[PDB]
């Protein structure tokens, strides 16, 4: 109503499932463009996890199938 | 003296008419300077009057050269206050465009002398407009009955009534500030107040799970209003206001620039800086362009152009209906049938005629009145009569009738 | 004074009975050239009056040699106008195959007299016809309140109602205009307006209204023409008067194809004339159609094609017809004394049938277009089952 | 020359670019007098040096005596031709209010003028503009390209597009009429047309053929105040009988607060309610989400419209795709000392540092044509010629 | 020689193309006059023939007084036998009604000529006209397999086959009344037959869970419609017209009623006999402007002009379908291209020309005929291709 405005954030999946030492990623459909400029499209690329405290860093892996819906592989490496 | 598309109706089926209508799930008002009649303001005949009496030399430069008013409407009291603002200032902006010099400063005396006059009118008052409780006075006690009565008549899940005004008085806002309910009217803070559009859309809710509220829209701007240089618009409070610049307006001379923001005039486009006037105006087209509606019109004189075309082209819709008061209806048809009439009487007399059943207009000089109209409106009935024994004491009662 | 299925009935049942033929899903009105007497408009006796007062040869060139028309019907103003324009029509014909030149042109003269009078009775106004805002003087205020009645009786999800007639004048479009309502008639565009048989199909719908209507003129109008390519353009009352109605009614030019209606017994006769055939097309698909109800004002029963029609209607069990017709007593006795014309045995057929879905109206001057009006209803807003207000009156009842 | 943000692009990056905004809701274009210069048409300096050397013994008077044009724009053909004409009507409102026969005489002659220059360049056809079927013509070839794409994209269940115009030409009526689709335009009635603002919510639909929506935010030539006051709307043949042939063919002559065309009688109250309307209506739209706009032929010589197109930037979601073609030698004047205020706006447009607004720049490469090629893509007359010769 | 769009395809393309357009939403035929030329009857160029041999005399009055027919015409061989017979009507009309006795004579003599030779060409059996089971004869034979091929493959929600024809005859009514089929053709009763245009909207059902129906569209008339004294039209059944007006006409030699017959398209001045004559053509108009409709035309000579304006309008809708018989392109196409033939060969050509993949032309003599019309045509996989019935009835008749 004001002017104070609060969100402003541009990720390209979420985190939907842990494994011991493995993880399961979604990735967004809805979105007209995920322009913010870098774009990950393509294993062995490095993405970043915001966790408040610390950001945590991994290394993609796979990708594959199963509007249709795409996932993501990927392992720890260590945090900033 | 009750008409409906065109038929006559009496005193009982308008009440239970009246009584459907408050029913609905949109409802609201729209308000004149009649209104505030009651409570101490005047009409615009009265300001003309006023005015005439009080600088003769300027009213007669008027008269003699620059022939802006006639020698009869004078005498009569006919002229109008918004067209002689607006070729005033056509005639400051032409002599400043062409650089003469006496002519603009004669004519900045007319219109600062005019702006005097109206602003002295809106007090309602005179001194005590810089104190408070001045809503506990007797003066303001049908604006009360009119605020509880709108309010209580509404249903959980329905939204709230809203208020449309053109007037420059605090009579409104004074009379809620005695009753504890909240008016929304686009201002927030209190060191420093300012406009925001976005804040029409706010509502209050209770953290364990101050119910009553409403909205208030001044379409002419207010007496407390002023814009800075920064283009922006701040509010302060009465007695502040009257200390810092309208005992400068009143008592001393030639003291108007732009100081507070009003609209007198009658093409109120052609200020290409005034975005609150375009944002009320869209809220009142937006309002009576939903489904289920009604509109009780009180005051209006229907002299205003962009209003009358507004009002006319919803008549389209088929869920709208309105209610007019008009106390001098006798007297537009008299006139109009004889190829005359002003141009607010043909107005008036051609919603009249319409054969629609959602038109309903009101006459009769006294009985269409402010003090008349709030009488109208219905009580709540709380906890509907229980049981159906009222068909038992109508028996009881009606065979011995 | 009113019938239905041949036996008698009174003034509540017949209020009643019209109050609860309004609720159906279909409504529409058939009116003919007497619901425009009382706005400036002539029947086809005048035509007759005004063409033997002004041409005064003609008529004895009629009557003397060609043996078309005889002196006793002339004189008693009983001649039909449109089984002598077919006459003329097949006489030119003829003589035009076999190289006659003097006879020739005095068919052309007939036919131009004939059509140059009856033009002038659908103008209403006179020289005021080219001016605008004509539907704003007291003439037309019944109209207004016909079409406020019919629109408003519409709740949500049902269909527009239909309207038919055969007069060439703009009383409908002056009267709906100055109303704000909006009337669809096959035609789209402003600087080229054409007519397309699928523009029949259209509605409005909001995007976030509701009141129009459609209408068939079945004899064609005053400001159409066809310019020979295959299509039809309409303009504007002043656009026609400035090019080709003022040079009619004044300067006496002869007449051409400047403008398309069906004066006439055969409306066959024209080949290329596709809009009469989709009006037509039009009418039958809505009498068809199941709850069905018809009002029928200022018709007098002297088409071939339209009661022809009217008839096969009456197969269908769910369709309903009321009839305003003034003059139905001396239309009653004439038949049992030998027989009238075949419009006014027409009627009394219908009049004396077994089913109880045709009504009749007679008696004089209270069967008329404003009588008409006033019969239809008004909405109930709010309506209420007020059966404790009955339970008062029933409590009264016994009180006295 | 094509910019992104003060960085440069290719031909295909933007020609995918623009396929990919097309796939929005709200999908709208801004034109100006730069497209009607395709059909016959000119622009302000054109009609500038026209009026200069048609009408120079009277041009003093506009310096000299009532101060109404600068002589440094006089003599660089800059001035702007819309509010002459606006401080014209009021200062002849003005003297004849005053009654002074002397000076009331003076104006007529310079507003005879200006409208003579004014119509001479908008009808497009010369005497053939009365006639029928003028948009079935070869120059009125492109304008239905844009029309036809512009519905075809549109998926089931998506709004139809609008098209706002500066324009007050018969251009685009033309187009659709001969297309076979309707505009609403905001009037209604065929004997007496009037206007009415709450039109633009309508819609059609099958029982069981399209539809867009036309702005005009100057006015247009078949616009005109009768007596009454009401605004009425004719065809074009209706027009050129009733006032536009005097016009062009006759010495000297005026009417007075008549037409609406272009920004002229904006000083009464029932002339002005007209054109506030379409300026709200722009700017209601544009300050929507999920919104597109492709300018062409404008030349940013408008103060108000860039302070609402600046102000909607601010949602993120408000796509803007520019066409100025002279880009370069305005950078080139920024960098001296010299320049324009519309020169200072475009190349401020131009040193953004984000991906939402794209400047494309050229000599011919950035003309309305081109822009037409840019957007995705979507016997009767032997049958007419063999029915016609039997 | 088999055209689509000017490229030249072979036969089992053709075959292919025609099994497709077989199995669309609508399905019609047009026959003309050379149709019915297997079965007993004549073109109308053997007609005039037989007249200009048989009355000399009436032929020299009717070119050098009245101009009714052209020298070069009917030294060619080229009238329009019933477009004269519409003219005559007309002329002995209005010199009845004008009362020139000594110009009556020479029409009633005329006029009971024409009909003389037209009438005796429709018989198709001679004398045997008045008996029954005229559909077991083997002329038949062909239109029976078209009417059993045109019903059998239609699939379940799919309107019914319609028929057109120019022939006034009755061999279609004796083919269908042999294989069991009920055709429509507009009239309903026994004792008195009437028309009642609106049966062509009518449909059969079965009530237990039948579709053995079709329309048949008569332009032209028939020999057993007539019009009484009332102003109603009759149809009888042949051997009752035969009794009461056939024999004399073609018997005695001075016979002529007057506006009595309704063939072949004569009497069309009278507006209660040009509403059976407009009725079928609007039809017709109605059932082209369809999506999905495809329609083969055999035996029609393009020598009309309505007809014909007609079917090029239709073909500005993409999904209309055309294929035509025409035995004759070779000896018009050189005509058109030396310098130009008649106006049949100019339509014909030109349609042959057009670029279009929705005309097809057939040609080639006999390969063109009805009988090659109708083998061109599908024939269903369970349809019974064998004869048991017939020998169990032969057993039946046999026993005792
Ligand atoms: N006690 C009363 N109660 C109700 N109505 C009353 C009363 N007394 C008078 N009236 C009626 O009140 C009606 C209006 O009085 P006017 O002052 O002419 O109304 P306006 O047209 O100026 O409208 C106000 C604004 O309109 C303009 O835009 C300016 O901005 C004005 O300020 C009359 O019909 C009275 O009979
Ligand atoms: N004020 C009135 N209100 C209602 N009905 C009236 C009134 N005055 C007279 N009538 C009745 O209105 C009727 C008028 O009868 P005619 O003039 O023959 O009306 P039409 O439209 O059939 O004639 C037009 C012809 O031309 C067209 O092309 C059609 O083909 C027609 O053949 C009578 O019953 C009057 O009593
Ligand atoms: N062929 C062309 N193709 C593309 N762009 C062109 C072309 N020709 C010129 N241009 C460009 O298009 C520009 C158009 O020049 P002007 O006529 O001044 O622009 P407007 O009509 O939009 O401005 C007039 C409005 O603005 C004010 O408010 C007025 O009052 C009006 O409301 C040229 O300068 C070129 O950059
Ligand atoms: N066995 C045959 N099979 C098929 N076609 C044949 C056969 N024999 C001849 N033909 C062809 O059949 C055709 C005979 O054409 P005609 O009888 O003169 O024309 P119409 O039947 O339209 O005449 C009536 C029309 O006259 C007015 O125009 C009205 O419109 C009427 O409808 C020729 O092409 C022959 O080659």
């Amino acid at each position: 109503m004001s002017l104070f405005k609060l969100t402003e954030i541009s990720a390209i999946g979420y985190v939907v499932g842990l494994e011991g030492e493995r993880i399961r990623i979604n990735l967004h459909e809805g979105l007209q463009g995920r322009l913010a400029v870098s774009s990950v499209t393509q294993p062995g690329d490095l993405i970043g996890f915001d966790a408040g405290n610390i950001l945590v860093v991994a290394r993609v892996t796979d990708m594959a199938f199963v509007i249709p819906l795409r996932q993501i592989i990927a392992y720890a490496i260590g945090f900033v | 003296s009750i008409y409906q598309g065109g038929n006559k109706l009496n005193e009982d089926d308008f009440r239970s008419h009246v009584y459907s209508l408050c029913q609905l799930d949109n409802v609201g008002v729209l308000l004149g300077a009649g209104a505030s009649v009651g409570c101490g303001g005047k009409t615009m005949k009265d300001v003309w009057k006023s005015f005439k009496q009080n600088y003769p030399e300027l009213l007669g430069a008027l008269i003699d050269k620059y022939l802006l008013v006639s020698q009869i409407d004078s005498d009569n009291n006919l002229v109008n206050v918004e067209l002689l603002i607006d070729e005033a200032t056509k005639f400051l902006s032409v002599a400043k465009t062409r650089r003469c010099e006496d002519e603009e400063e004669e004519f900045r005396k007319i219109l600062s002398s005019l702006y005097k006059e109206v602003t002295k009118a809106a007090l309602l008052t005179g001194e005590q407009f810089r104190e408070k409780n001045q809503g506990k006075k007797d003066a303001f006690k049908y604006h009360k009955e009119l605020i509880s009565k709108l309010i209580s008549n509404r249903q959980p899940g329905q939204s709230a009534p809203a208020i449309f005004t053109t007037n420059y008085d605090l009579a409104l806002e004074w009379a809620a500030e005695d009753l504890g309910i909240q008016l929304f009217n686009g201002f927030s803070g209190l060191h420093t107040r300012q406009f925001y559009p976005q804040n029409f859309d706010l509502a209050f809710r209770n953290v364990n799970a101050g119910h009553y509220h409403a909205y208030l829209y001044k379409l002419h701007g207010s007496l407390t209003w002023y814009q800075n240089d920064s283009l922006t618009v701040n509010e302060v409070s009465a007695s502040q206001a009257y200390d810092e610049y309208i005992n400068d307006i009143i008592n001393k001379d030639d003291f108007y620039r732009g100081q507070h923001l009003i609209y007198p005039g009658a093409n109120k486009y052609s200020h290409t800086i005034g975005f609150v006037y375009g944002e009320m105006f869209r809220r009142f087209g937006e309002f009576i362009s939903k489904p289920q509606t009604a509109l009780f019109i009180n005051g209006f004189g229907f002299g205003d152009y962009h209003i009358n075309r507004i009002i006319l082209g919803a008549l389209l819709n088929p869920s709208f209906h309105v209610v007019i008061y008009y106390p001098e209806l006798k007297e537009a048809i008299t006139k109009v049938s004889k190829g005359g009439g002003s141009e607010a009487e043909k107005a008036i007399v051609t919603l009249k005629n319409m054969a629609f059943n959602q038109v309903t207009v009101v006459g009769g000089g006294s009985k269409a009145y402010f003090n008349s109209f709030v009488e109208h409106l219905p009580y709540p009935v709380l906890f509907p009569r229980d049981n159906i024994v009222d068909e038992l004491v109508e028996a009881i009662a009606n065979l011995s009738k």
